[PDB]
C-alpha cells in the first residue's frame, strides 16, 4: 500500500525512472543442468556471461554513470532554475526578435 | 514491332477454346495427363503392350 | 568480467576509459565479437538501471 | 525471402543520395549511394522540396575528406 | 580495353570504323538491305544505350 | 517431432509404422515431410520399408512402392483398445450433397434447338 | 514418387489459387480456413471418380461388387460416397488393393500410362448383379 | 440396393443400341445466371455421369477385342468442359465476395476494435496526448531552424518538446509547380 | 429486469438492476436472461455411475450461470467488465446459445449514446457471449459498430462506481476480487 | 435463380468470420507472450514505489 | 512495303521541311515565371507531447522566420480519435505480422517472368515432338 | 536405384532461412524504456518512444522497433536482410558483366537501379533539342 499523500510527491517529480531494462538482458534460458556448475567453478563471468542482481544504490566513487548522471541532473537544477527566474523566455523571444527583423 | 508473339506458339496452349487462359500451366499438367495418357477419341492401338 | 583480446585492444581501454566506453563506443561491425554482444547487453541494462537508482533517490 | 527490405542508410537530404556504407555505418564495397526513393521521385518533384539556397548545401564538397567519418578520408573517392 | 572509342560514331557515312569482317562478296538484294539496317541499327542501338 | 507411434510401436508387432499425410487444416501431426533432411528416412519407407524385431516387415512388403502423397489423410491415433481412437472426422470428407429431382431438374447435359 | 519439393510446383499452385504476380495474397485467416476457394470447391462440389467395372457384374451375380476409386479415397470415404449419391447403404467391409495404373505402348511405342487407382472389394450384404439385354 | 447399381452403367449399351451424342456442355454465359445451390445440382449430375462413363470407358479397354472403340466418345468432351465450366463461376463468384470481406476487413483493421482479451478498445483520443500545429509559411524555411525557433525553451531535453516537425508542399502548389516546369 | 449481489472484496454485496432491451435487440437479451437465472446447473453424482454413463464430463464444466464469477476488467472512467464465466482470467468467451452466437442485424445498429447502456464486450462482431461490460461514461461512440447493447442499469450506479473508484494491483486487476456473489431476474 | 442479394452477403460473412478469428487468434503471443513482459514492468514500479518509502527514512 | 510507304519531300537529309518559329528573336519571346520562383505556401506541422500545442504557438507571436511571412498558424486537425490499438504493441504487431505474410507470398519463391532458357526448355524437335504426343486418332482421322 | 540416381539430383526448394536469435529476442524490446505510470501500472503512452526505433527486421514479422541503445545486438540480422535472398552464384550475372554498373550492391542486394525507358531518354533528349 502507497498512501496517495505520499505518492503526489513521486506522481509530481521531472525525474521518473525509465523501467524497462531487464527485458534488455542476453537471454540465457536453456538446459540448465550446467547453470549450477559455473558456481563451484569461476565462470560466470566469462565469455560475456554476467549474472543480474537488481540492486537500489551504487557506489558513488568512481561510477562513471553515476558521476556522469549528477552532472546532468545538477545541469537540470541551473536550466529549471532559470525558467523562474524567467530568462529562458527572454531568450527564447531574442531569437524571434532576431527571426523577424526581415 | 510489338507483333512478335509475346508468348510463344511453342508453349503447350491454354488448352481453353472459351477465349481465356485455362488455369495458365496449373491446368496444361491435368490435361497433360490426358496427353501422356490416352486420349478420349482414342480407337483401338496396334501395339502389342496394349492397356489391359 | 574475463573477455578474450588481442595484444591492441589492451590499449584501446586506457585511451577510451575502462571497458564500459570500449565497449559502447565501437558498434557492432566495429565490434566483431560475439561477447561483444553478452556484454554488452549487460551494460545497457546496467546503465538503464544507474541511471533509475539515481532518480529512486531524487524522488 | 525478406519482407520489408530496410531502407537505406542516411537518405535525410532530399536531392543527393545517400552516401556508401560504412561511412554512416554499414558495409563497405561500394563507392557510390543509390536511394530509390530519390530517382523514382521525378525532377520536377526533387527540385520541389528544396531551395537554391539548399542545394548548394547538399551537393556539399567535402572532397578530401569525409563529411561522416571525422579524421577519414571520403571513402567515396579513395581506390576502394 | 583499348579498342578505340574516339573514332566509332566519327565516320562520314555509318559504314566505317566498325569490324564487319562476316561480309561476303555477294550478298543478294534481300541479304544487303539487312546490312544497311544492320549498319543503320549498331549505330542507333548504339548510343541510345549510352544515352539511357 | 511428430506422435511418435508413426516412427516406434504403438504396440508390441509395431502397429502404427509408416508414413502419414494430413490435411492442412486439421490440428493431426503429421510425419510425412519432404524437407531435404527428412528424405533419407521417407525415402527408406518407399524402397525398404520397416523392419521390426517382431520378424514383420509393417509398410511395404511386397513390389510396387507405396505412394507416400495419394495416401488419405489422418484420422486419429491407435489406442490398444481399438482400432483407431478416430480424432477428427473434419478430415473425412464424407459427401455431404443432397439431390433432388423434383422442380426444374438440371440434366447432366444441355440441348441446343 | 519423388519426394524432393520441387520450385515451380508452388509458383503454379500459387496462380490456380490467386491469380499469383496480379492478385494480392488472401488473408490466411482465410487462406487457412475452410473457407479458402480451394477446399471451399470441395466440401461443396466433390469431384471424384467411382468407375465400378462392368466386367465384374455382368449376367453374374455378385453379392462383392468391386470400385477403381481414385487413391485418395479412404474405406469410409468410399461408403459415405454410396450412401449419400447412389443411396447403396449395404456396406459391410471395404477391403483396398492399391493397384498402380496400367502401362501400355502406342502404335509408335512410346510409353503411356492410365492414371493410378484403387480396387476396393466392397462387401456387399445383397446379392446384386445386371440384366445385360439378351 | 441391387437396382441403384444401373445408375451406373450406360442406358442404351446395356440395351445393346449404340449410343447418342448430346447436343453440348453448359455455355459460360448461362451458367453463371444460376444459384450456387442450384448450381451444386448441376455438378452432382455431372458428376453422376463421368462414373457413367469412366465405368463404361474401361469396359471398351478392358475388353478391347471384342468391342474396340467406344461411340460416340465425345461425351467425354462435353461433361469435361461443363465441369471446367463450373470451376470458373465459382472461382468469379469467389473474388467478388473475398473482395468484398477483404474489404470490409480492411478497416476494421484501421479502426482496430479486435481484441485477444474481448472488450471494448479505449476511447480513441485518450491515450495520445499530444497536439499538433498545422504551421503554413510562404517561402520554405529550413527544417532544423523551426526545431529550434518554435519548439519549446522550458524544457530541458534534446528533442525541446516537439515530437516531429513535417515541411510539405500543400497539393494545389505541387501541381501548379509541376506545370511551371513543362511551361519553363 | 435482471439482479446481481457484486461483493467489492470482502464487503456485503449491493443490488444492481437491468432494463432488458428485449423489444429492440431479441437475441442477446434473452442470453442476459437466462445467464442471470442460471438456467441450467449441471450436477452429476459418479457413485451411481454418472461416470460411466455417455456425454459425462460436461459437469466439470462452466456452467452458465453469472453466479461466482468475478468483475476483472475495469477501466476506471471508461467501463466495467465482468462475467468470464468459462476462465477465471478474462479470456475466451461462453455463450448460452452455443460456444458462440451472432446476430449482425442486431450489431447493426448498436448505438451507445446513452450513459449506462449495458452490452458485451465482444473480441469481434462475430463473437458474443457471456462477458459484458457496464458503460460508466456517457461518450463512447467508437463502439456504434462492435457491441451489442441489450439492457442498461437502473440501480446501483453508485457501487459499481465505487468498483471503478477501487484501485488495481500490478496485474491490472484490483487487489479485492469482485465478486458476483448473487444474481437472477425479476 | 442467382439472386447475388441473398448469397454474396452469406459469402461475405463466411469470409469474414474467418478473417475475424485468425487476426485476434494471432493475438495469442501478441497476449500470451507480451503481457507478461509488461508484467515484469508493472511489478518494477510496485517495487520502486516501495523503496522510496524505505528509502526516504534513512534520509531523515 | 513501308520503303515505298515514303515520303520524299526533299529528297535529302531533312527528308521533310521545318515550320517556322513563331517568333523572330529569342527576346521576343513570353517568358514564363521560372518554377523556383513559385515558393509556394509551405505548411509545417509540429506536434508537442504537451497539450498546449496551439495556445503556446501563437503566445510565440511568429511573424517571418528570416524570410518567411507566415501565413497561417492553426492546430487542427490533430490525431484527434485515433484508435489505441495503433499503438498497442499487443495490437501493432498481430499487424506487423500479417504484413509479412502478405509479402513472403507474393515475394517467394522468387522465379523470373523470362529468360533466354525458357525457349530451350521448350522447343522441340519435329520428330521429337512426334514421339511424345502422337495417337492412331491423327491416323484414323487421315482415312476418315 | 536405377530412378534413384536421375530423380535424386532435382533441385529441392530453396530460402535463405536468416539467423534467429535466441539470445536477444527483439520483440521484447518495445517494453523496454517504457514510462510507467504510477496509480495505473502500466506503460503510460510515450509518444517520442516511436522515433528512437531502428525498427529491426524479421521473417515472421514485420518490422519490430526497438530503442536505438539495443539496435547493436541486431547488427547482423539486418545485413542478411539487405543481402539479395539467393546465394550470389546464382545472380552472379549480375556481377561480372557490364551491367555492374546498373546493380545495386550495397550488403550484395543484387537489385536493379532505376532505369529510363526507352521513350522517355527519347522525350528527355528531344525536349534539350540535342
Amino acid at each position: 500500500e502507497i498512501p496517495e499523500a505520499a505518492r503526489t510527491v513521486m506522481r509530481s517529480h521531472p525525474l521518473q525512472p525509465q523501467l524497462g531494462f531487464v527485458h534488455a538482458l542476453p537471454t540465457d534460458n536453456r538446459d540448465a543442468v550446467v547453470q549450477e556448475w559455473e558456481r563451484m567453478h569461476h565462470l560466470d563471468w566469462q565469455f560475456g556471461k554476467a549474472v543480474y542482481e537488481p540492486r537500489s544504490a551504487e557506489n558513488e566513487r568512481g561510477n562513471l554513470t553515476w558521476l556522469r548522471e549528477v552532472r546532468h541532473h545538477e545541469a537540470r537544477e541551473a536550466f529549471q532554475a532559470d525558467v523562474d527566474s524567467g530568462e529562458a523566455r527572454r531568450r527564447h523571444m531574442a531569437k524571434i526578435k532576431a527571426a523577424a527583423q526581415v | 514491332d510489338a507483333a512478335w508473339y509475346e508468348i510463344p506458339t511453342q508453349f503447350h496452349t491454354h488448352t481453353y477454346a472459351d477465349g481465356t487462359p485455362q488455369s495458365r500451366s496449373a491446368s496444361l499438367a491435368k490435361a497433360t495427363k490426358y496427353i501422356h495418357g490416352m486420349p478420349h477419341n482414342m480407337g483401338q492401338l496396334y501395339s502389342y503392350h496394349r492397356p489391359y | 568480467v574475463q573477455v578474450p583480446m588481442v595484444e591492441a585492444a589492451m590499449f584501446e581501454i586506457e585511451k577510451d576509459g575502462g571497458f564500459d566506453n570500449f565497449i559502447l563506443k565501437r558498434s557492432g561491425p566495429e565490434l566483431r565479437s560475439t561477447y561483444g554482444e553478452r556484454i554488452r547487453r549487460h551494460l545497457l541494462v546496467r546503465q538503464k538501471e544507474t541511471q533509475k537508482n539515481f532518480v529512486l533517490d531524487q524522488q | 525471402v525478406a519482407p520489408w527490405v530496410p531502407p537505406p542508410r542516411h537518405d535525410v537530404k532530399v536531392t543527393m543520395p545517400p552516401p556508401p556504407g560504412g561511412e554512416v555505418g554499414g558495409s563497405y564495397g561500394v563507392s557510390t549511394g543509390y536511394s530509390d526513393r530519390l530517382a523514382r521521385t521525378p525532377y520536377w518533384k526533387r527540385m520541389a522540396l528544396s531551395t537554391y539556397a539548399l542545394r548548394m548545401k547538399e551537393n556539399e564538397t567535402r572532397y578530401p575528406m569525409s563529411p561522416h567519418r571525422e579524421g577519414e578520408y571520403d571513402l567515396r573517392y579513395t581506390v576502394t | 580495353g583499348f579498342t578505340m572509342k574516339y573514332k566509332r560514331g566519327t565516320g562520314l557515312w555509318d559504314e566505317d570504323h566498325v569490324n564487319d569482317f562476316d561480309a561476303n562478296k555477294y550478298l543478294s538484294a534481300r541479304s544487303t538491305m539487312r546490312w544497311y539496317y544492320g549498319m543503320e541499327r549498331l549505330q542507333t542501338r548504339n548510343n541510345m544505350n549510352a544515352r539511357r | 517431432k511428430w506422435p511418435a507411434w508413426m516412427d516406434h510401436g504403438a504396440d508390441g508387432t509395431g502397429f502404427g509404422i509408416g508414413l502419414n499425410r494430413t490435411h492442412p487444416l486439421s490440428k493431426l501431426r503429421g510425419n510425412l515431410r519432404r524437407n531435404p533432411s527428412e528424405i533419407p528416412r521417407v525415402l527408406n519407407m518407399m524402397i525398404q520399408g520397416v523392419w521390426h524385431k517382431s520378424g514383420n516387415k509393417l509398410y511395404f512388403r511386397g513390389g510396387k512402392p507405396p505412394n507416400p502423397s495419394t495416401h488419405p489423410y489422418l484420422t486419429g491415433e491407435p489406442c490398444p483398445v481399438y482400432g483407431w481412437k478416430v480424432t477428427d472426422p473434419g478430415v473425412i470428407r464424407e459427401f455431404n450433397l443432397p439431390q433432388p429431382e423434383d422442380k426444374t431438374r438440371y440434366k447432366p447435359y444441355v440441348a441446343l434447338q | 514418387w519423388n519426394p524432393i519439393a520441387g520450385k515451380i510446383g508452388l509458383v503454379n499452385r500459387k496462380a490456380e489459387e490467386w491469380g499469383w504476380p496480379h492478385q494480392r495474397p488472401p488473408p490466411t485467416g482465410l487462406r487457412r480456413s475452410p473457407e479458402y476457394f480451394p477446399f471451399f470447391f470441395s466440401r461443396y462440389f466433390p469431384d471424384v471418380e467411382v468407375r465400378l467395372v462392368l466386367d465384374s457384374v455382368l449376367n453374374n451375380e455378385t453379392t462383392r461388387p468391386i470400385f477403381h476409386i481414385p487413391q485418395d479415397m479412404s474405406k469410409q470415404e468410399l461408403v459415405n460416397y454410396l450412401k449419400n449419391i447412389y443411396n447403396i447403404d449395404n456396406v459391410v467391409r471395404i477391403r483396398v488393393r492399391n493397384m498402380r495404373g496400367r502401362r501400355f505402348k502406342n502404335e509408335v511405342g512410346e510409353i503411356k500410362s492410365l492414371p493410378d487407382y484403387k480396387v476396393a472389394v466392397v462387401e456387399l450384404d445383397s446379392p446384386v448383379s445386371i440384366v445385360f439385354k439378351q | 440396393n441391387v437396382a441403384a447399381l444401373y445408375e451406373f452403367v450406360d442406358g442404351n449399351f446395356l440395351n445393346n443400341k449404340r449410343p447418342a451424342i448430346p447436343g453440348g456442355a453448359w455455355p459460360l454465359e448461362s451458367l453463371r445466371r444460376k444459384s450456387l445451390a442450384d448450381l451444386q445440382q448441376i455438378w452432382l449430375s455431372l458428376l453422376k455421369e463421368r462414373n457413367m462413363l469412366s465405368t463404361i470407358k474401361e469396359h471398351y479397354l478392358r475388353h478391347q477385342e471384342e468391342l474396340g472403340a467406344m461411340p460416340a466418345p465425345s461425351r467425354l468432351k462435353m461433361v469435361e468442359e461443363s465441369m471446367e465450366n463450373v470451376k470458373r463461376v465459382v472461382k468469379e463468384r469467389d473474388a467478388e465476395a473475398t473482395a468484398e470481406a477483404v474489404r470490409i476487413f480492411k478497416e476494421r483493421l484501421a479502426k482496430g476494435i479486435y481484441r485477444y482479451p474481448p472488450g471494448p478498445p479505449p476511447p480513441p483520443g485518450a491515450h495520445d496526448p499530444t497536439s499538433t500545429v498545422k504551421l503554413v509559411l510562404s517561402r520554405r524555411v529550413d527544417e532544423e531552424r523551426l526545431r529550434e525557433l518554435l519548439g519549446r525553451f522550458n524544457v530541458f531535453e534534446a528533442h525541446k518538446g516537439i515530437v516531429k516537425l513535417t515541411m510539405q508542399l500543400p497539393e494545389d502548389v505541387l501541381t501548379q509547380k509541376r506545370d511551371a516546369e513543362q511551361l519553363w | 429486469h435482471a439482479f446481481m449481489d457484486i461483493a467489492i472484496g470482502s464487503q456485503p454485496p449491493h443490488r444492481v438492476t437491468f432494463e432488458l432491451f428485449t423489444k429492440r435487440c431479441p437475441i442477446a437479451s434473452e442470453n442476459f436472461l437466462k445467464l442471470c437465472t442460471g438456467e441450467n446447473v449441471l450436477p452429476q453424482v459418479s457413485s451411481i455411475d454418472g461416470i460411466g454413463e455417455p456425454s459425462f464430463r460436461d459437469q466439470f464444466l462452466p456452467q452458465l450461470t453469472y453466479r461466482n464469477t468475478t468483475v476483472h476488467r475495469v477501466c476506471k472512467g471508461y467501463l466495467v467488465q465482468g462475467g468470464d464465466i468459462v476462465s477465471g482470467q478474462g479470456t475466451g468467451q461462453l455463450s448460452i446459445y452455443g460456444e458462440s452466437f451472432d446476430a449482425p442485424e442486431e450489431v447493426k445498429a448498436s448505438k451507445f449514446d446513452r450513459m449506462g447502456l449495458l452490452g458485451t464486450a465482444v473480441s469481434a462482431p462475430h463473437l458474443n457471449g457471456s462477458q459484458f461490460f457496464i458503460l460508466t461514461a456517457d461518450k463512447a461512440p467508437h463502439l456504434n459498430g462492435t457491441c451489442i447493447c441489450f439492457g442498461r442499469v437502473v440501480d446501483g450506479w453508485t457501487v459499481v462506481k465505487a468498483i471503478e473508484a477501487i484501485p488495481l494491483t500490478a496485474a491490472g486487476e484490483p487487489a479485492e476480487r469482485v465478486v458476483v456473489v448473487e444474481c437472477g431476474k425479476l | 435463380t442467382y439472386d447475388r442479394e441473398k448469397e454474396m452477403p452469406l459469402l461475405v460473412v463466411r469470409r469474414l468470420q474467418a478473417m475475424e478469428n485468425y487476426f485476434v487468434d494471432s493475438l495469442q503471443k501478441s497476449h500470451e507472450y507480451h503481457k507478461a513482459l509488461q508484467m515484469r514492468n508493472a511489478q518494477d514500479m510496485q517495487t520502486f514505489q516501495k523503496d522510496v518509502l524505505v528509502r526516504a527514512t534513512e534520509k531523515l | 512495303s513501308v520503303l515505298s510507304k515514303a515520303v520524299i519531300q526533299l529528297g535529302y537529309f531533312p527528308n521533310i521541311t521545318t515550320t517556322a518559329p513563331r517568333f523572330t528573336k529569342a527576346d521576343d519571346v513570353p517568358r514564363p515565371v521560372h518554377p523556383d520562383e513559385i515558393e509556394g505556401p509551405w505548411e509545417v506541422r509540429v506536434t508537442y507531447d504537451a497539450k498546449d500545442g496551439l495556445a503556446y504557438v501563437q503566445s510565440l507571436s511568429l511573424t517571418s522566420i528570416d524570410g518567411a511571412a507566415v501565413l497561417s498558424v492553426e492546430e487542427e486537425f490533430p490525431a484527434a480519435a485515433q484508435p489505441y490499438a495503433a499503438v498497442d504493441p499487443v495490437y501493432q504487431e498481430a499487424v506487423r505480422r500479417e504484413m509479412a505474410q502478405e509479402e513472403t507470398l507474393m515475394k517467394w519463391p522468387n522465379v523470373p517472368k523470362w529468360k533466354y532458357q525458357y525457349d530451350l526448355y521448350t522447343k522441340k524437335h519435329l520428330a521429337q515432338v512426334v514421339q511424345y504426343n502422337y495417337s492412331n486418332v491423327v491416323d484414323y482421322v487421315d482415312r476418315e | 536405384s536405377h530412378q534413384l540416381k536421375r530423380i535424386l539430383n532435382k533441385k529441392s526448394l530453396h530460402k535463405y532461412n536468416w539467423d534467429p536469435l535466441h539470445m536477444y529476442d527483439p520483440r521484447k524490446l518495445v517494453h523496454a524504456n517504457r514510462y510507467v505510470d504510477h496509480d495505473t501500472y502500466e506503460e503510460k503512452y510515450d509518444p517520442h518512444w516511436e522515433h528512437n526505433a531502428h525498427l529491426v527486421p524479421d521473417q515472421q514479422f514485420y518490422n519490430i522497433p526497438v530503442p536505438k541503445e539495443y539496435k547493436d545486438a541486431y547488427w547482423w540480422r539486418d545485413l542478411q536482410a539487405r543481402r539479395v535472398q539467393c546465394p550470389t552464384e546464382w545472380v552472379h550475372f549480375r556481377m561480372h558483366t557490364k551491367d555492374k554498373l546498373k546493380y545495386d550492391f550495397q550488403d550484395l542486394a543484387f537489385r536493379k537501379k532505376f532505369e529510363y525507358s526507352y521513350e522517355d531518354v527519347v522525350a528527355n533528349a528531344k525536349d534539350m533539342c540535342s
